[PDB]
């Protein structure tokens, strides 16, 4: 069940662009 | 490979205005940060002189367009096989955000 | 000369801080990189006041940041109008006070003052002739509601003779974020009280019901309350870095506004404001401009100035206007509203009139309130104290600090006290 | 394995790494007629690098009033005969200097 | 007219001269080749570069300056790096065996056969020179062939030319840190030999300035070469008076008319500020009492030594760059005015100001910020017996037992001369505390 | 150019000269063959210390193979890169030692030295600034232990001034390969205290142990012992053959670690040694290179420095690093362990710097020790000669070639007087 579920899961995408939050004239 | 080569025409055709030369992309090149000056690997005067011997024996007056800029690009894309590698050298030479 | 230096603790005191120095850098012409572009010599005239110069010809605030934690630090230092600060005045701890008044007035304050209180002393020393401090802190957050209280304890056992100015946001009820409010609540107020020369007190709820009903905004943020609360801050200053026909300064102010020395609470307030949609259907007039100021909507505080009656009330107009027109508006809302007004001293209104009105427009107000409704916070406070210490809930954590019941209990005799002897003058007749 | 090999000197001041094969070539045409020795400094040249044109003080001009001089030392009965000396001094020179060419990179030099 | 002789003797005297000669040629615009890039004519009635360059005629220049050291190594990379065109061949003096930090090595078997190359070279460089103001020797105490050929280099000296004057800076071992664990024995004789024979001594030991650097730079990993800017700095704040005009022009003589109330008390420790980075300098004052005032701050002294624990004797201080007499003036006054800063009783007047126009420069890639006002100060004072005390200790904790002797015994040198160094150090002590009292 | 000769003997010293010649080979990047293919120009300024020059474009090193039998010498010239060593530098005898001390030193020794003697001679005047020797071999065997240490007697004879280093691998009873190992082990140490100026003893137990608990490998072999020795052997000469920022030579060493004349007996090791599973998961910092530094389990010898306390001590830097942390360092191990340093000496750890890494590592570091815990070896190898000796086992072998029982008893009392007079300061106080 681990080799199946956890293990294999990622690729190697989802990894590539990671991006989080950063710190009148009238007159 | 190539939209991040002809993104880095654009930041640099920007900041020369209208035309390029061989001298303009001289002064606009970052010789400071590099990816290898940061680790020492070497000075900052081999890499300019590789560069501008690498760059042929075109003078420095004449005008290159996108076509050339993408064919020269083209070799060190081509001799370099990790694409990280590759990646970091045009972000940090030509001040990609 | 007459200069007024400023510091800041805790986060919403950071936060005040930083809008207000957005404000006043933009009112004064000075780019976020300290280079002076303005376009007026009045601009000019009286930087001195809120600005050193440098080497170089820039301009640097002379503020001076505290904390216990570098988050909300790094932040502000990032954000806009972040380069102006000086890198020096940046202090800040490495642990925090989680909230907590004795971890942040016995614990950790007591080893982290030196420093800031050594930088205040040098901006004091720096400068010509000292005017005042004016500190901005919330009464909510552990290390704020401790650090800045013991500051003043600290800053007005040096300098005496000193005008000391707190602009505090209070707890409110409805729009409550901490549990154990009330506790560091009580506490700072029975501080506070002794020492601060003046208090000027903030409600989020309040700010809210502004924001929504005057302003009608549907998504409202604490940019636009720190850009509210900034706005009324620098309205006091006005006359003091502006010419005017009746000129007005901080200790005028004061002896004008306290009959008691222990009766320094106030609620502040501005106008005009007014929504987009309904912007070109208002005429600017001194009559709109004070039934706006004496409206119970506009008040930046939840307490109703119906439920007691206004003991002093000033109102700073700016703006190029006639003085018998605002003499004769302040005599006729007097009249009006006779039986809201303490009957044992005549003419209880003071105005002052300054000729430079903010960018943007012709006229403005910014109006500082003494009246006795504000006894109700303090009764409200004081109930969830009381409440939550018959059960001595969460009391080993201020309990295993320092401290003990009989300072509980003495600074829940000191409000009491402060709340009976301040109602007294409500009914007190002549 | 890798070797590193930069050495602190090399890392603080600079490495050469330089004289490819023309260059060599180039720099000795600089000697077919160059003797080595000297004359000697013929005297009443032999001086401290002077940079004030005025005597006991520095000659400061700029817009803020504080450092111009001129507008200090403006208590003066009359109008003192040394600083529309000296600016007349420098813009003779500045001439002088056109005519014959020299741009030493500062005014003062000549 | 005016010029220096600069001894560079040593790994650290010659690690200091390469930095203080980079500070030169880029001062006066001296390319690293030695030619100067035209454009420095018009008849040039002026030779600033007189004091430490001499000109070969046609273009470059070549510096007033002699390098020794036993050990090939940084001589030969010297000689490999870009300065290889600059300084004469045959001025780099170099051995064939390193001392291996040995006094008795350093002054009485492999120095001989070099002193006497170095002063043929010294008397050669010094002939066409023609108003010689004194001599400027680097060289480091705690180690063998810097205290070795020092001492015998002064010595011979003294006695070459007599009554010019000669100013030691050098670099005592630091109260903890330090390197080499019998450092204490040279560096107690090399103080021996140094006391008749130098006329002027500055303290420079590494702890105080990794401090200076740590608390002003805000740097973490400090390396020898940034002491070596701080130190180049200090010279060129020391000598710019012999080469630029100022209010108050302060020659090398008067140091040996000014600094020193008695023959025996020569001894002195330096300051510099101000000592800024390149981000926080534009959000500062920098006037002319701030940096006074952090000169005489206690913790920004170049050498590991509180002056809060002695008096002062005497205080020279070199300002450069826009400065004024009268705030000058007014600062002093006001340090005289606060009481934390004591006087001997008999001096009542304590100060000496010098006053350059020059601005300070400032060199690519470093740590220093660019800045318009700069203090150099040069004080005497009678704390400075601690440092001598602590290193009597070391010494005599380990003398007790004779260790490391037989090194010592075994290439000539007789036993009796770490007991004369002992009582003359300690005469040297007495001296102090006698002169510390009141009258 | 303070270049230093190489003589190596018997089965364990061939096999450490051979690994280290390749080491020394790979690092200044040359190839079996003898000619230069690096990249850098510092590989070739400093290439005359441990190699001499011949005609053709090949470098040669300067060793001497030495022998009673030809089979070792048969097998490292059979081996890779044994087309380095000159054929004329090659002695070897005919019959072999077998383990006998007095068949090695006295008859096929004497007999044989002449030659070996002839070479030595032949090398020291053609190199021009001779800086001194360094000698590999064992104790435990006959052949090294006996014409070594006598070849070591004749030069120390014949140059009274150069400078002598030794790495003898001294038996550890743990790991025991021969029934009369103490015996010449004890005639070597009385001999070797008289003449050799700095001796660094190894433990193959200790290196086993070594190997087996960091390193972690099941099967090692005798190579990668002898590369672990041959890294420690290059490590000590770095700062004579590259650019530092303080550069320390053999000379400063003995005078820096040497406080009396008989106490020259040293303990070294290696660092940073890591699995190679870990390789990447480690930080290359001076911290962590100084705490894996002091380590008692990182020593290349058996005897456990923990129970004594060291004299002194020398660090030999290597890479591009910070003086300020390098010494910050050394004082803060010198003071938290003020326990196992002798108290009479102040700062007595020696700090030196190389610029130049090895290949494939950043920065690495060489401790050698002198340390009050080395007694016990000799302690330990004098009580088994001692067992032995009483009952005169195995001593016609020995006196069967003109030795004398006179001789064993002044080794035995010569090596508990070392004994006595090295471990007396352990408790001595000024
Ligand atoms: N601040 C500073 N000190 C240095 C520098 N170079 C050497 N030293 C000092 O010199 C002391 C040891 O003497 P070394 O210069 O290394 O050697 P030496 O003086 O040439 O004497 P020998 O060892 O016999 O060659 C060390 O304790 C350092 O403090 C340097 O560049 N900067
Ligand atoms: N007006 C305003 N109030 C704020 C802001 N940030 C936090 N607060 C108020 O501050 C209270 C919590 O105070 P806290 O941040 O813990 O104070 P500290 O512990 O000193 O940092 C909350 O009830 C909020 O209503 C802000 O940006 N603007
Ligand atoms: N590290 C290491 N030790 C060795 C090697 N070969 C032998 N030894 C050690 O040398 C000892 C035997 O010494 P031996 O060669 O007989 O001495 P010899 O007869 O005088 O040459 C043994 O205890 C081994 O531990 C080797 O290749 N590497
Ligand atoms: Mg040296």
């Amino acid at each position: 069940v681990y080799k199946v579920d956890v293990s294999n899961a990622v690729q190697p995408k989802d990894y590539q662009n990671h991006t989080h939050v950063k710190k009148p004239n009238n007159e | 490979r190539r939209n991040l080569i002809n993104l880095a025409y654009d930041v640099l055709a920007e900041k020369l205005g209208q035309n390029v030369t061989l001298s303009g992309i001289f002064s606009a090149f970052n010789k400071i940060r590099h990816p290898d000056v940061v680790k020492k690997y070497g000075t900052d005067k081999e890499i300019f002189n590789n560069f501008v011997l690498s760059w042929g024996n075109l003078n420095p007056h004449i005008a290159i367009s996108r076509e050339q800029f993408e064919s020269y690009y083209h070799d060190f894309s081509a001799c370099v096989d990790k694409e990280d590698y590759f990646e970091v050298v045009l972000k940090n030479s030509w001040d990609i955000p | 000369m007459r200069e007024i230096v400023h510091i800041q603790g805790g986060q919403c005191g950071n936060q005040i801080g930083a809008k207000f120095w957005e404000v006043i850098s933009d009112e004064h012409g000075i780019d976020p990189t300290g280079t002076y572009h303005g376009d007026s010599d009045l601009q000019l005239e009286r930087i001195n006041v809120y600005y050193n110069e440098a080497t170089g010809g820039r301009y640097v605030p002379r503020a001076i940041l505290m904390d216990l934690e570098p988050g909300t630090m790094d932040s502000v230092r990032a954000g806009p109008f972040g380069q102006l600060f000086r890198p020096d005045n940046f202090v800040f701890g490495q642990t925090g006070a989680g909230n907590n008044w004795a971890k942040g007035h016995y614990t950790e304050g007591a080893e982290l003052i030196d420093s800031v209180l050594d930088v205040v002393r040098k901006e004091a020393e720096g400068c010509d002739c000292l005017q005042g401090f004016q500190i901005t802190h919330s009464l909510g957050g552990g290390t704020g509601s401790g650090m800045g209280t013991l500051l003043i304890s600290k800053v007005r056992e040096e300098y005496p003779d000193r005008i000391m100015e707190t602009f505090s946001v209070v707890p409110s009820p409805k729009v409550s974020d901490t549990v154990v409010e009330p506790y560091n609540a009580t506490l700072s107020v029975h501080q506070l009280v002794e020492n601060a020369d003046e208090c000027m007190v903030i409600d989020n709820e309040a700010l809210y019901d502004i924001c929504f009903r005057t302003l009608k905004l549907t998504t409202p943020t604490y940019g636009d309350l720190n850009h509210l609360v900034s706005a009324a801050m620098s309205g006091v200053t006005c006359c003091l870095r502006f010419p005017g026909q009746l000129n007005s300064d901080l200790r005028k102010l004061a002896v004008n506004l306290i009959p008691f020395p222990r009766l320094h609470f106030f609620m502040i307030g501005f106008a005009p404001l007014t929504s987009r949609g309904s912007q070109q259907y208002r005429a600017l007039t001194v009559p709109e401009l004070t039934q706006q100021m004496f409206d119970a909507k506009n008040m930046m505080c939840a307490a109703d100035p119906r439920h007691g009656r206004y003991l002093t009330a000033s109102a700073l107009f700016r703006g190029r206007m006639s003085t018998k027109e605002v003499d004769e508006q302040m005599l006729n809302v007097q009249n009006k509203n006779s039986s809201y007004f303490v009957e044992w001293i005549p003419n209880n209104i003071k105005s002052s009139i300054c000729d430079i009105p903010p960018k943007g427009l012709k006229m403005a107000v910014t109006f500082v309130g003494n009246s006795t409704a504000i006894q109700e916070m303090f009764k409200r406070v004081a109930e969830q104290f009381t409440a939550m210490f018959r059960r001595k809930a969460f009391l080993h954590w201020y309990t295993g600090e320092g401290m003990d019941e009989m300072e509980f209990t003495e600074a829940e005799s000191n409000m009491n006290d402060l709340v009976s002897e301040y109602q007294q003058y409500q009914d007190a007749t002549a | 394995e890798k070797f590193f090999g930069m050495t602190t000197y090399q890392q603080s001041f600079s490495r050469p790494l330089k004289e490819t094969a023309h260059q060599i070539i180039a720099q000795s045409e600089k000697k077919i007629n160059h003797f080595a020795g000297t004359n000697e400094r013929p005297v009443h040249q032999q001086s401290t690098k002077m940079t004030s044109v005025l005597t006991a003080e520095k000659y400061k001009n700029e817009q803020e009033p504080k450092d111009n001089t001129s507008i200090q030392r403006s208590w003066l009965p009359y109008k003192d005969k040394a600083l529309q000396v000296a600016e007349n001094n420098l813009i003779k020179n500045q001439t002088l200097n056109q005519t014959k060419g020299f741009t030493p990179f500062n005014p003062l030099i000549t | 007219m005016r010029e220096v002789i600069s001894i560079h003797v040593g790994q650290g005297g010659i690690q200091v001269g390469n930095a203080c000669w980079e500070l030169f040629c880029l001062e006066h615009g001296i390319q690293p080749d030695g030619q100067m890039p035209s454009d420095r004519t018009i008849g040039g009635g002026d030779d600033a570069f007189n004091t430490f360059f001499s000109e070969t005629g046609a273009g470059k220049h070549v510096p007033r300056a002699v390098f020794l050291d036993l050990e090939p190594t940084v001589i030969d990379e010297v000689r490999t790096g870009t300065y290889r065109q600059l300084f004469h061949p045959e001025q780099l003096i170099s051995g064939k065996e390193d001392a291996a930090n040995n006094f008795a090595r350093g002054h009485y078997t492999i120095g001989k056969e070099i002193v006497d190359l170095c002063l043929d070279r010294i008397r050669k460089l010094a002939d066409n020179c023609t108003g010689l103001q004194g001599f400027l020797v680097f060289n480091s105490v705690g180690g063998g062939t810097g205290s070795g050929l020092g001492s015998l280099l002064l010595e011979r000296l003294s006695v070459d030319y007599g009554k010019k004057s000669k100013l030691g800076f050098t670099i005592y071992p630091s109260p903890q840190v330090s390197t080499a664990v019998v450092e204490p024995y040279n560096s107690i004789l090399s103080t021996h030999s140094l006391l008749e024979h130098t006329d002027v001594a500055v303290m420079l030991d590494n702890e105080a300035i990794y401090d200076i650097c740590r608390r002003n730079l805000d740097i973490e990993r400090p390396t020898y070469t940034n002491l070596n800017r701080l130190i180049a700095q200090v010279i060129s704040s020391l000598t710019a008076s012999l080469r630029f005009d100022g209010a108050l022009n302060v020659d090398i003589t008067e140091f040996q008319t000014n600094l020193v109330p008695y023959p025996r008390i020569h001894f002195m420790l330096s300051s510099y500020a101000p000592i800024i980075s390149a981000e926080k300098a534009y959000h500062e004052q920098l006037s002319v009492a701030e940096i006074t005032n952090s000169a005489f701050e206690p913790a920004n002294m170049m050498a590991k030594c509180d002056p809060r624990h002695g008096k002062y004797m005497a205080c020279s201080m070199m300002y450069r760059g826009d400065v004024v007499p009268k705030d000058v003036n007014a600062s002093i006054a006001t340090i005289k005015t606060k009481r934390t800063i004591q006087f001997v009783d008999w001096c009542p007047t304590g100060f000496k100001v010098g006053i350059n126009y020059q601005p300070p420069t400032v060199v690519p890639g470093g740590d220093l910020a660019k800045v318009m006002r700069a203090v150099c100060m040069i004080s005497n004072s009678t704390a400075i017996a601690e440092v001598f005390s602590r290193l009597d200790h070391k010494f005599d904790l380990m003398y007790a037992k004779r260790a490391f002797v037989h090194w010592y015994v075994g290439e000539g040198m007789e036993e009796g001369e770490f007991s004369e160094a002992r009582e003359d150090l300690a005469a040297l002590e007495k001296d102090y505390e006698e002169v510390g009292i009141e009258t």
